[PDB]
RNA sequence: AGGAAUUCCCAGUAAGUGCGGGUCAUAAGCUUGCGUUGAUUAAGUCCCUGCCCUUUACACACCGCCCGUCGC
């Protein structure tokens, strides 16, 4: 009754994930060689001109949401949708610094010029500073109050500058962690932020056509620097900005909308600026002849020129440029990575090794080498051991497909009413039938080598034969609603169909006639199989339930959770009676028909999964997800014990007292110290409160003794400290501060060591200097108070007289006592 | 915007420690905490102190009556009677007595601000009882 | 309801 | 004259002693009344082992905001 651990072998079919950006990397020296893309929670690097994935660099669980490359280009940083950052050495492939400071999805990263410093944004509403070279967390920065957008640092004054979700534009003082100026120009998201011509200009790109800038001049008052509307350009995308970059060192800026085409500008600057401005004064001066601050003005909006754009076959995700003609690099939705240069022209394209849409049907060939999968307007085929793409069809599209037989051919189904033959060699499309009315859900392959079943959207289901390879029908079953799925008995006895309404029927094979109905599911069954042995079948609905039939009788012998949603895909084991499910709760799950039990869970997609595949021979599994990826899972030797892995996923100060005498002792302390350091001239705590006086340090502590525990706190307090607090209370009453709880600390010392006090001669100074603050201050505050009690009482008395004027006398007395009744409590 | 932009003053004011010109905007922008944390740094530093009033002269007129009815608040607790108190000093010296009458919400503010001054004057008397020990123990000096 | 809904 | 561990106990209480009854249940080498002699130490803290609660009647006087997470 043992069983066997499945493990995740490898990860095909991906070329780069939609979420993401892409960037270019330095390998041996070539630039513009090698790029690197993120995958489903990996990242792969890629050379265009092979072809070929150089080295994979591994991931943890989490998704890749964004890169950044080091400046000196050793390193590269990979920001996760957990939170975490982890920065990966390129000529190693492993990265061991971990960075988590971060509570959601990672936004942007960005380095400084040195490479010392590293900036990091979230959806959260954070910006956290890391040292790189310490491999710590510098500070945390909380201004912004949406999601952030891009973070840039400036290299003359050590400023930081940020964009949000939020309207507005944040500066930073890095070494004061202070915001000191915000802009609010925009109506709407800021999505883009670039800095251009030496840090002299600002470009912002929001959810709208123009396209602002500004200058920014170096020192409501401004502080620090100042920045002024230049102008505006405009955008031929109506839509919003989805990215602005600019190239390293370079003059290109790049726009990109949702659009696919794909915007550049080019600015004039140094020498090229006043050639040109020399350039329009002659030609101004020309048409003088043949007849300014007009020109000075036309200089200033032509600052930046739009060279021709780059169009793409699709929308683009992320893109790249490098400036040595003009490289650049794009992503698109289809996993398929294109380089274009202009100084525009299409390099190299690596489309090979993925399909351009979901997978949506997964076969296997009679032998384990070969792996089928077909999608939207494509069918490829995997060697299970290469893993690399052997050939590629075109299709109208895909739903269902079998591996016939022969191991030459391939049939697959479409959405479409039409069934489609190829073989590996040819490469070509043998013929097409017009099979079914409507769409074609699901076809079964007999056990005997003749023959398949086809079942769709039209109500009937065909029986059709092998004839070069044609096909033709032998006979159709009529029904009532449309088939979803058929599950074909490993005998040539029985045959099973499933329907729109909930019930799964039964008919012979040999004359077409009812045997059985199986029902019970509040929704329709998507999924079915059948065991070897053919006394088991398995139904899963959309409703989340899985169910257990016997075939003899139709009896159920279980009900089972399974997934948190509705269920894919279902599929035996071919020896044992052991069965692999699939559902949209981004799992894989297989149970034991016999004992009703959950043995195992496979976590590697991140999506809803379409379908799955099993292997012949049992050991290899293949599935496909909603993200563009297919994954591999292969059977272990190790044994694995249930109860054992049910535990697994279970697991997965100082008193008021103490506290005086040591703020007296460390006041004593820097006295001695600061009067060695001046005789020079001819703490930790201190700076922790802020700098202030070490006097200052100890009436905090007075403050924060509660007041309850104030006199026990005294009068356990030695007698060898009294002689100090007594001149640092004098210090205090003098400053007017907190005078009222000095003054009731002071009077219980004085009466409690009254005897003590008068023997010592030393303390005859002190109580001179205490006479005459004491009662002096407490003079003055009390005078204050007493001001104001005549001053009030004179305004009291001038408004009881305006209202004797007023006094319908009767009326107004009664509001007057009206207004003057409160209402207590009181028990009588 | 306008609050956002008037906020990002306040703070750079606060940040650069100077309390005498963030007095007037926090006032205006209606933070009565704020401004009750400035008044209490202010007399902390000795030189803001003596010009505390002369700063107060030069507030507009609806600046004073939002300052005076933030006044009733504080000396409702005692442990912020005292500037409570420095404030409606600075009021009923400097301003005529006729004007403070011209002040909107003054019947209502003077209601609440009698009582509690009473108590206070009352504290601070015993105090002044209590403070007498000190001559006591000079006598009985050896 | 339709089975595009659920299985496409 | 009964180790290691462990149980119980604050005033007519711990401990010793005698004298009766068998009472519609229980009780026989046991069970329950009655009297006589009558002590040492302690009257207080949350330190350990834990238990029960709370952190939203405006005399005078005193005091002056518990914190965090996930769901809707
Ligand atoms: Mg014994
Ligand atoms: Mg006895």
């Amino acid at each position: 009754k043992q069983y066997l651990r499945y493990v995740a072998s490898a990860v095909f079919g991906v070329i780069g994930s939609q979420k993401g950006n892409i960037v270019f990397v330095t390998l041996r020296g070539e630039k513009g060689r090698y790029v690197a893309v993120p995958a489903c929670e990996h990242v792969f690097i890629w050379d265009l001109r092979k072809g070929e994935k150089i080295l994979i660099l591994q991931g943890l669980k989490q998704e890749v949401t964004c890169l950044c490359p080091s400046p000196d280009g050793l390193h590269l940083a990979v920001g996760y949708e957990d939170g975490s950052i982890r920065i990966f050495s390129l000529l190693s492939g492993e990265g061991n610094v971990t960075f988590n400071g971060h509570k959601a999805a990672i936004t942007t990263l960005k380095y400084d010029q040195l490479g010392g410093r590293l900036a990091s944004g979230s959806k959260d509403t954070d910006i956290i500073v890391w040292d790189v070279i310490n491999e710590s967390g510098l500070y945390r920065l909380k201004g912004h109050k949406d999601a952030i957008t891009q973070a840039l640092f400036l290299r003359e004054k050590n400023l930081l500058v940020t964009s949000g979700k939020d309207t507005m534009v944040k500066w930073w003082d890095l070494d004061t962690q202070h915001c000191f100026k915000t802009m609010v120009g925009h109506r709407t998201e800021v999505w883009g932020l670039v800095l251009l011509s030496e840090e002299k200009r600002l470009i912002t790109g929001a959810s709208d056509s123009e396209l602002r800038v500004w200058d920014i001049a170096y020192l409501p008052e401004d502080r620090i620097l100042s920045c002024r509307k230049a102008g505006s350009i405009m955008r031929e995308g109506r839509d919003r900005v989805v990215n602005l970059a600019v190239d390293k060192t370079g003059r290109i800026l790049a726009c990109h909308g949702t659009d696919s085409v794909l915007e550049l500008f080019c600015i004039l600057s140094k020498k090229e600026i006043q050639k040109k401005m020399d350039k329009k004064m002659k030609k101004a001066r020309k048409k003088a002849k043949l007849h300014p601050e007009v020109n000075v003005e036309m200089s200033l909006q032509d600052e930046i020129q739009r060279v021709t754009n780059i169009k793409t076959s699709a929308k683009i995700k992320s893109f790249d440029l490098i400036h040595s003609e003009l490289k650049a690099v794009f992503l698109l939705q289809n996993n398929l990575v294109e380089l274009y240069s202009l100084n525009p022209v299409r390099t190299s394209r690596i489309t090979i090794g993925g399909h351009r849409s979901d997978v949506r049907t997964l076969s296997f060939s009679s032998d384990n080498i070969a792996v089928l999968s077909a999608a939207a307007d494509s069918i490829k085929i995997w060697n299970r051991s290469t893993l690399q793409c052997i050939r590629t069809m075109t299709c109208e599209y895909a739903l269902c497909s079998f591996f016939v037989p022969g191991d030459r051919q391939v049939v697959i189904g479409t959405k479409t009413g039409k069934l489609q033959l190829y073989d590996l060699a040819s490469g070509n499309l043998l013929e097409t039938i017009d099979a079914h009315d409507g769409a074609l859900w699901s076809m079964s392959l007999s056990p005997d080598q003749r023959g398949f079943v086809t079942g769709g959207a039209d109500k009937s289901v065909k029986f059709w034969d092998f004839e070069r390879l044609s096909v033709k029908q032998t006979r159709t079953l009529q029904l009532d609603e449309d088939v979803l799925c058929v599950s074909y008995s490993p005998n040539q006895k029985l045959l099973a169909v499933s329907l729109l309404d909930c019930t799964v029927k039964i008919f012979y094979v040999d004359t077409l006639k009812f045997f059985l109905s199986l029902y019970g599911h509040k929704l329709p069954v998507i999924c079915m199989d059948i065991s070897h042995d053919g006394a088991l079948i398995a139904t899963g609905s959309a409703d989340r339930n899985v169910k257990i039939w016997g075939l003899d009788f139709g009896d159920c012998h279980k009900s089972l959770f399974a997934h948190d949603d509705s269920v894919m895909y279902l599929q035996f084991v071919p020896k044992s009676h052991l069965f692999f499910t699939a559902g949209k709760d981004h799992k894989i799950k297989q149970w034991d028909a016999d004992k009703f039990e959950h043995i195992q869970t496979l976590e590697g997609h991140h999506q809803e999964i379409w379908c799955l595949a099993v292997s012949p021979s049992g050991d290899y599994v293949v599935s496909s997800s909603h993200d563009k990826s297919l994954r591999l899972w292969e059977r272990t030797r190790e044994p694995l014990i249930l109860e054992e892995e049910r535990e697994m996923e279970r697991e997965a100060t100082v008193k008021a007292a103490e506290r005086i005498m040591e703020a007296i002792e460390l006041y004593r302390e820097e006295t001695a110290k600061m009067k060695e350091h001046k005789a020079i001239c001819k703490n930790p705590i201190l700076m922790a409160y802020g700098s202030i006086s070490p006097s200052a340090y100890v009436l905090e502590i007075f403050k924060g003794i509660k007041s309850s525990e104030l006199e026990e706190s005294l009068l356990v307090l030695p007698f060898s400290y009294v002689p100090d607090i007594l001149k640092l209370f004098n210090e205090f009453i003098q400053l007017g501060s907190d005078v009222e709880l000095i003054c009731r600390c002071l009077f219980f010392l004085l009466r409690i060591h009254f005897g003590q006090i008068t023997s010592n001669q030393m303390l005859v100074p002190v109580i001179e200097k205490l006479r005459e603050t004491t009662i002096s201050k407490v003079s003055q505050v009390r005078d204050v108070i007493g001001f104001n009690m005549a001053g009030l009482d004179y305004l009291k008395r001038e408004c009881e007289a305006k209202s004797e004027v007023m006094f319908s006398h009767l009326e107004e007395k009664k509001r007057k006592r009206k207004k003057r009744e409160k209402l207590i409590l009181t028990l009588t | 915007e306008e609050q956002v932009v008037r906020q990002q003053e306040l703070d750079n004011l606060l940040h650069e420690k100077r309390y005498l010109r963030a007095l007037g905007l926090a006032i205006s922008l209606d933070r009565p905490h704020t401004v009750l944390t400035v008044i209490q740094a202010i007399r902390r530093d000795p030189e803001a102190c003596e010009k505390l009033e002369a700063t107060m002269l030069r507030l507009r007129r609806d600046q004073k009556e939002a300052l005076l009815r933030f006044c009733v608040t504080w000396n409702t607790n005692s442990r912020h009677c005292h500037e409570a108190q420095a404030v409606l000093g600075v009021l009923l010296r400097r301003e005529a007595p006729e004007e403070l009458l011209a002040y909107e919400g003054v019947r209502a503010a003077l209601e609440a601000l009698l009582p509690y001054t009473e108590r206070h004057f009352q504290r601070l008397s015993r105090t002044l009882q209590a403070a007498a020990f000190l001559d006591f123990l000079w006598h009985n000096m050896k | 309801i339709s089975v595009h809904k659920l299985k496409l």
